[PDB]
This record gives structure tokens, sequence and C-alpha cells, in this order.
């Protein structure tokens, strides 16, 4: 996080603040709500208060405007910059602006009114841009459905005003350090070439004429993918990465969510009502074989015959030896199978099913 | 003594960062068949 | 007097390039028998 | 009596929004011929 510079604050803890004008784009109560539902989630971690004077000079002047607008900050039309804001201070001080060229949302669609005003309301209160890609003050529109604050911009904040009263205290998601042993992964998929390990609302992309480790939310490519997956695999005869949720998956093709998901995955794939969920799972080279691992036990499902196997609810620690009793994620590169549960890598060898090398679940980036 | 001016204008803003590099494209289908 | 108004705030950065274009899908399996 | 000197500068404009994520690329060439058939 980012204090602004210059340390701009408020002194007075209650403020009041006012939406000048109107945006054609959403009716009057669903933009009221949106702006009252933002300045709350800053209130909620601080000891701040934000009251709407209906009339007059409030604090903050929220007001929706088109190109060049009276304050030397013009915008740019569709697209691209959305909105500004200016630090705390009289006058002009603590302003909102956003682009009406906008087309402002209360939904999935481009530009949800929400999400990009609770960041604006960041540089309001006296936040500037967060260099965590996690953060909500990351100069960076993402939206999965969800508007929280980071642990970071909750920080941040809380550096410039304090704690809120409340007995609990808030706190917020934090992010990933590739670099950063104790590490652990959610699910691991081969996307198209690359590979892609999933921690929280975060991926983490490999690609082999590249040599950095792309850290970033997975909503960056799929908003519509549930957050925390469970298991992942890809399917390379029908260019499909299948997302696993607990009792059912999402398929995607490439950037797109197919038509018809989520899917439940005991009629899909044919489980045990049992089994409430996958923690891992990969599918064989080139033989169609999808394994799908439940706690000590595994399944194999054959992607032709659109069927599971004989029967298979068979024990990992059988068919599978050493590496362990739990699988957090897998994935299979160059015939090889890397097993990862907690910490720990295995390179597994189905050929002569022998753990070849244990090692540093991070270990595939640059450390 | 009377209060003074406006300061100018703060500098430019910094030019926004680069986007994400796209995810590759989907693979080609199999070749074709083979000469009896 | 006061030696003031702080001064207005500078303008917004321009908006940056739309990301570059992925590379070309890895090339197809070899056909059938 | 005398009107004070002019403020100091402006805080820096905010910096800009960042980039959109970069179409996906074109799918890749058809794969070499398959093995000879009958005799
Ligand atoms: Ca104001
Ligand atoms: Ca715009
Ligand atoms: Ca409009
Ligand atoms: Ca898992
Ligand atoms: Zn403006
Ligand atoms: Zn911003």
């Amino acid at each position: 996080f980012v204090l602004t510079e210059g340390n701009p604050r408020w002194e007075q803890t209650h403020l009041t603040y006012r939406i000048e004008n109107y945006t054609p784009d959403l009716p009057r109560a669903d933009v009221d709500h949106a702006i009252e539902k933002a300045f709350q989630l800053w209130s909620n971690v601080t000891p701040l208060t934000f009251t709407k004077v209906s009339e007059g000079q409030a604090d903050i002047m929220i007001s929706f405007v088109r190109g060049d607008h009276r304050d030397n900050s013009p915008f740019d039309g569709p697209g691209g910059n959305l909105a500004h804001a200016f630090q705390p201070g009289p006058g002009i001080g603590g302003d909102a602006h956003f682009d009406e060229d906008e087309r402002w949302t209360n939904n999935f669609r481009e530009y949800n009114l929400h999400r990009v005003a609770a960041h604006a309301l960041g540089h309001s209160l006296g936040l500037s841009h967060s260099t965590d890609i996690g953060a909500l003050m990351y100069p960076s529109y993402t939206f999965s459905g969800d508007v929280q604050l980071a642990q970071d911009d909750i920080d941040g904040i809380q550096a410039i005003y304090g704690r809120s009263q409340n007995p609990v205290q808030p706190i917020g998601p934090q992010t990933p350090k590739a670099c950063d042993s104790k590490l652990t992964f959610d699910a691991i998929t081969t996307i198209r070439g690359e590979v892609m390990f999933f921690k929280d609302r975060f991926y983490m992309r490999t690609n082999p004429f590249y040599p950095e480790v792309e850290l970033n939310f997975i909503s960056v490519f799929w908003p519509q993918l549930p957050n925390g997956l469970e298991a992942a695999y890809e399917f390379a005869d029908r260019d499909e990465v299948r997302f696993f949720k607990g009792n059912k998956y999402w398929a995607v093709q490439g950037q797109n969510v197919l038509h018809g998901y989520p899917k439940d995955i005991y009629s899909s794939f044919g489980f045990p009502r049992t089994v409430k969920h996958i923690d891992a799972a990969l599918s064989e080279e080139n033989t169609g074989k999808t394994y799908f691992f439940v706690a000590n036990k595994y399944w194999r499902y054959d992607e032709y015959k659109r069927s599971m196997d004989p029967g298979y609810p068979k024990m990992i620690a059988h068919d599978f030896p050493g590496i362990g009793h739990k699988v957090d994620a897998v994935f299979m590169k160059d015939g090889f199978f890397y097993f990862f549960h907690g910490t720990r890598q295995y390179k597994f060898d189905p050929k002569t099913k022998r753990i070849l090398t244990l090692q540093k679940a991070n270990s595939w980036f640059n450390c | 003594g009377p209060p003074g001016p406006p300061g100018p204008p703060g500098p430019q803003g910094l030019a926004g960062q680069r986007g994400i590099v796209g995810l590759p494209g989907q693979r080609g289908e199999r070749g074709p068949p083979g000469p009896p």
C-alpha cells in the first residue's frame, strides 16, 4: 500500500458526501446504494463514518462527467481511465468524478459501478496506488462479482486513521508470493502449453518461452469462475480446462466459459455422492485417462468412453507408493506426474511407479 | 497580510501500465491420414 | 500574506496499451494411420 | 496589507489506469501426416 504523498488526511472523523449528479446508466437508487455500500467498505475498517447530505456542500462531491470538465484531468471517452478522485482537503478536495462516457452497471457487465467506486474512494481518503496486485488499490479493473478490501488496503487505510471500533475487527485476503516457501496450492493445470498454478483468487502463469512467473487474479481471464478452486485439469482432445469447486465443475475453452456450467460432478462423471469434492486431477498424455483424487482414494475416468473405469475406488497409497495420504494439486508434464501436497512436490514416474525426486512446491519458479 | 494565490498544477500523471499477455492460441487439428 | 492555496491536481495519466497478443497454439498432432 | 506569494505546485495527477488483457493468439498449424495404413 502507498499513502498519498504529503500525507493528506481528513481532520474531521465524521465526514459527509454528496452525489451531485447521476448517470442515466442506472436508476438513482442503484447508484445511491452502490456508493452507499462502497463508502461502507472503508468505514467498516476505520473510525470514519460517511453521511450523505442531499444538498449543500459535502466533504466529498461525487459526480459523473464527460471528456473535459473544468478540472485539469479530462476523460478519454469509453475505456481506459474510468474515474479519478482527489486527496483529502477543502473545496475540490476529496472529490470523485466518474467518466460518464462509460457504461456504468450494477452487475458483471463491463464496468460495475460499485467496484470502480471503492477504488476511487481510496484516493478520496488518503490512499494511493498499491504495488500489490491483489489490493483494491491496484490501478487495474478486475471483478469476480465480489468486492472487498484486501489485507493490504486494510493496513494502509488503518495506517492513516486507525481501526474500526467494532469488537471483532475485519480482515482481508492476502496475496501470495511466488518465491516463498510454505506457499501451497489449490490446483495446477497445463492450459495450452503453459502451466497455471492456483492459490485463492490468484494464478501463477509459467510459460516456456518466457523467464518470469506471472501472478494475477484468476478473473483476468475468467471473471465468472468461482473464487477458490479445488482442482483443475486440461483435456487436450477437446481444448478444455475443467475447474472444480465442491460438487460441481466448470469447463473453459481457452478464455470463454462454455454454455451450461457449472455442472454437477455426479451426473457428468459418476462419483458416489459420498464424494463431496475433488482434491486434485490430471489426465493422461493422450490415453484419455483422467485421474481424480479424493482424500486417500482415487478414481480413473475414461474421457472417450465418457464414464468411469472398472471398480476404481482404489487407494492412492497403492498404485502410487510414497506420495502420501493427501493430494493438494497434481499435473502431468514430460511423461512425469508431479504431485503436490503441503509444501512438497513429488516427481512420480508412472512408467516405473517410483518417486524420483522430492522437492519444493515452489521449486518450479525462479527463486 | 492578504492571502496569496493558488500554485500551478501538479506534474503530469504517470502513464498507465501495459496489459496482460493474451492466452496462447488453440492447438491445431491433427494432421491428415496416412498413405496406405 | 499567506505564502496560499496549494494548487490544483495534475492531470491523470494516459491508459496503458492493450496487452500483447499471445502465441500461436502448438502445432497439431500427427494424423491417424 | 500586502498579498502573500503563490502556493506550492499541485499534487501529481493520478497514474493512468492499466492496460487490457491481450487477445488470445491464433490456432496452430495442422499436424504432420499419419503413418502408412494397409500395404
Ligand atoms: Ca470535496
Ligand atoms: Ca474512459
Ligand atoms: Ca454514458
Ligand atoms: Ca486441491
Ligand atoms: Zn474530473
Ligand atoms: Zn486509482
